[PDB]
RNA sequence: AGCGUGUGCCUACCCUACGCCGGCAGGCGCGGGUAACCCGUUGAACCCCAUUCGUGAUGGGGAUCGGGGAUUGCAAUUAUUCCCCAUGAACGAGGAAUUCCCAGUAAGUGCGGGUCAUAAGCUUGCGUUGAUUAAGUCCCUGCCCUUUGUACACACCGCCCG
């Protein structure tokens, strides 16, 4: 109603987060995961990504 | 002779001033004017030289299934001086390219090929393979 | 080539290293004529097998220097393959017995070494090994060639003909003898 | 230094100089002629192509970077 | 071979004759290189030379080609004043006139006081770039 | 404005055209002419809306005397662009913190208000 | 040439060959591709070469500025960026100092990925071209090995006399 409320969110760093923790900064965005590198640090193991070199 | 038989530059040379005595190729009232490429620092020397972009061209495309302008930009396209950042490829002009194309059609040396890219034509095979033969055959040095 | 494996057309047969002991870091062909001073050369691993190097790649090898002309191969080899030809314009020979002839004078017979001396640090006379001789020569040469074409007309093949030249009968017009003399002055005192 | 000017055209008694002078030397390049005379290094150029002719030169390589001549072919 | 000029005039420059045509005209103000090359061969001369050869004829072509250049088969994007505004031109500005346009520019938009003149007045910067380290000496 | 001479005298032609034949068309045909930039802006723009400003602009036009200036207009689009329709208003075009005012002279043409606002002051190495 | 990359997506959107127009920048029409299929035999760039220049801060260099074209975005003014012209700087080899390095290594040289709507002088790999040079040692530096001295032990960046 109140169509006062918001301004374009389509892109840039503003159009998107870590599914994981909102944080719109330092974001994984390649294939397709979207997690903040923090976080991807945390769950790279249960996501399938193991340490090999 | 084959023109894989002849070098590229002699094979180029004789192939660009054969089509100058003939006379008749067309050609963008500019090419006084222009650059030949963004990357480009001064246009071309011998102002004489869209022949000789025909010839290479010509040349090019008899060796290879079919090919396009995008990718002669990029053939003429070199390495251009971005000043305080590094250099990088920049395929050259379009126009010129297109033209030539359009061009040697004119005379059938090439012809649109199937799936888009323009091949060397049995009348254009037929021609350099000929030019080709009086290149090798001039001498030996 | 079949006959004998010249160089880029010259032969390796009846060049002698006129110097003893300096026989053998210069490395011809007590078989090893190539054809090109261009080769995959893995001379590094060991500390001597530099030594089995060709004298004249080691010779190109030293020619591609300054930040800009590192890893300029192609253009040495073009360089010393034209060097040739002028030195053999000017003198016959073997431009390769030229070449042998300038590195063979140049290295430093003695030299000085930077002595702890306590205080006012003294400088001590030692003699040179020859890997070090010949090592040395090449630089010296190259780093003549190269500091005398900058800001001249000429181009390296001639200034390094020109070098070669003059340090195959050691004229001292050369930037290297002039050099290998002043070291060699320092080594004298010194003891 | 080393500050180079040079003659960049042709004054006749110049045109002598060169056929009467470079039979001379064994080595000519653009250089030579250049400091030898005080040629353009552009107008050397022009006179390495034309002593070419029927030589006062002769060619051992041009390549593309460097021409490198020889004295004419005398005894 | 021959000889003559050195030292020669044109439209209110004086352009060193040793030096060859394409970059001895580089003097002019408004001649870039890029210029100066298309001018000339527009202007229907042996490439292969030096300013200070060449005929009076020659040099009258070049002028009168470099000040009407539209009209000679350079194209407009090759030109320095594109869209004038005061006129709605294209123009290829030359010679003492580059200078002066330059003032006019400046003026221009220091009357109407916007930034850009406002920081020309000064003596700073007006493109988007930082001031806080560099431009100082 | 209105009549020989009285108040005419600062002419300004913009692109050949002409401000008498400026001031009369479409804010289309005059975009279509050079400025490249400003008309790019405009269209994109478009759907348009700055509209209620145009009106705010037009009314104080009305209501200013018969001598002069008057009152002025305020706004916050630095981004748009200067054209014939909008030439003699008064506009308060801020910048952060203030609205500084600024006649538009027929010389602007095509220029954004942003450029004559300027944001950030001079600065200071000694003093 | 090589590592790599893509749309049909947690919510708005892909990589793009090919025809045409335009000097360029770019515009415009198509058609394939969940890809070892297509873009892409990644026909890269250095480089190699036939010319010009000629040792002049010149054609080395591309700063700063002016005008102008276009692309991204609703919005670029405080230039996102790119191009075209013009204006054509210092810099002609770097003192005190000081980093890093042993073989595909140093160095030249392009490419791709991350950031990303747009935006690379970045980082982060990759192939290409490819040397000089120790082949060792503990001098300086740094750290741990004994033996030794120590009023030190928040440990020398520590705690002694008037």
């Amino acid at each position: 109603q109140q169509l006062y409320w918001s301004h374009p969110r389509k892109f840039g760093q503003g159009s998107r987060s870590c599914r994981v923790c909102s944080n719109r900064h330092g974001l994984i965005r390649k294939y397709g995961l979207n997690m903040c590198r923090q976080c991807f640090r945390q769950y790279a193991k249960d996501i399938g990504f193991i340490k090999l070199d | 002779v084959t023109v894989k038989d002849v070098n590229q530059q002699e094979f180029v040379r004789a192939l660009a001033a054969f089509l100058k005595k003939s006379g008749k190729l067309k050609v963008p009232e500019w090419v006084d004017t222009v650059k030949l490429a963004k990357h480009k620092e001064l246009a071309p020397y011998d102002e004489n030289w869209f022949y000789t972009r025909a010839a290479s061209t010509a040349r090019h495309l008899y060796l290879r299934g079919g090919a396009g302008v995008g990718s002669m930009t990029k053939i003429y396209g070199g390495r251009q001086r971005n000043g305080v950042m590094p250099s990088h490829f920049s395929r050259g002009s379009k126009s010129v390219a297109r033209r030539v194309l359009q061009a040697l059609e004119g005379l059938k040396m090439v012809e649109k090929d199937q799936d888009w890219g323009r091949k060397l034509t049995p009348q254009g095979q037929r021609d350099l393979d000929r030019i080709a033969g009086q290149v090798a055959a001039a001498k030996k040095k | 080539t079949p006959d004998i494996k010249l160089f880029g057309k010259w032969s390796t047969d009846d060049v002698q290293i006129n110097d003893i002991s300096l026989q053998d870091y210069i490395a011809v062909k007590e078989k090893y004529a190539k054809y090109l001073p261009h080769s995959a050369g893995r001379y590094a691993a060991k500390r001597f097998r530099k030594a089995q190097c060709p004298i004249v790649e080691r010779l190109t090898n030293s020619m591609m220097m300054h930040g800009r002309n590192n890893g300029k191969k192609l253009m040495t080899v073009r360089i010393v393959k034209h060097a040739f030809e002028i030195i053999h314009l000017l003198t016959g020979e073997n431009p390769l017995q030229v070449l042998v002839n300038a590195i063979i004078n140049s290295g430093p017979r003695e030299d000085s070494t930077r002595i702890g001396r306590a205080g006012t640090v003294r400088r001590q006379a030692v003699d040179v090994s020859p890997l070090r001789r010949v090592n040395q020569a090449i630089w010296l040469l190259c780093t003549g060639a190269r500091e005398a074409a900058f800001r001249n007309i000429k181009t390296i093949a001639e200034c390094l003909a020109d070098e070669l030249i003059n340090a195959a009968k050691g004229s001292s017009n050369s930037y290297a003898i002039k050099k290998k003399d002043e070291l060699e002055r320092v080594a004298k005192s010194n003891r | 230094r080393d500050k180079l000017n040079n003659l960049v055209l042709f004054d006749k008694a110049t045109y002598d100089k060169l056929c009467k002078e470079v039979p001379n030397y064994k080595l000519i390049t653009p250089a030579v002629v250049s400091e030898r005379l005080k040629i353009r290094g552009s107008l050397a150029r022009a006179a390495l192509q034309e002593l070419l002719s029927k030589g006062l030169i002769k060619l051992v390589s041009k390549h593309r970077a460097q021409v490198i001549y020889t004295r004419n072919t005398k005894g | 071979p021959e000889k003559f000029q050195h030292i020669l005039r044109v439209l209110n420059t004086n352009i060193d004759g040793r030096r060859k045509i394409a970059f001895a005209i580089t003097a002019i103000k408004g001649v870039g290189r890029r210029y100066a090359h298309v001018v000339l061969r527009k202007a229907d001369i042996d490439l292969t030379k030096r300013a200070g050869e060449l005929t009076e004829d020659e040099v009258e072509r070049v002028i009168t080609i470099m000040q009407n250049p539209r009209q000679y088969k350079i194209p407009d994007w090759f030109l320095n004043r594109q869209k004038d505004v005061k006129d709605g031109k294209y123009s290829q500005v030359l010679a003492n006139g580059l200078d002066n346009k330059l003032r006019e520019d400046l003026e221009r938009l220091k009357k109407i006081r916007a930034h850009r003149g406002l920081r020309h007045f000064w003596g700073l910067r007006v493109r988007g770039q930082h001031t806080k380290t560099t431009g100082r000496r | 404005v209105e009549q020989k001479k009285k108040r005419t005298f600062r002419k300004f032609t913009y692109r050949g055209v002409d401000l008498d034949q400026l001031l009369d068309m479409s804010y289309e045909q005059l975009m279509q002419l050079y400025s490249a930039r400003q008309r790019r802006r405009l269209s994109r723009g478009l759907r348009r809306k700055q509209h209620s400003l145009l009106k705010r602009l037009r009314k104080a036009k009305k209501e200013a005397p018969p001598m002069e200036k008057p009152e002025v207009v305020k706004t916050h689009l630095r981004d748009m662009i200067i054209l014939p329709e909008m030439v003699g208003s008064m506009v308060g075009v801020y910048n952060g913190k203030t609205f500084n005012q600024v006649e538009i002279k027929p010389e602007m043409i095509g220029h954004y208000l942003g450029e004559f606002s300027i944001t950030y002051k001079p600065v200071k190495h000694g003093r």
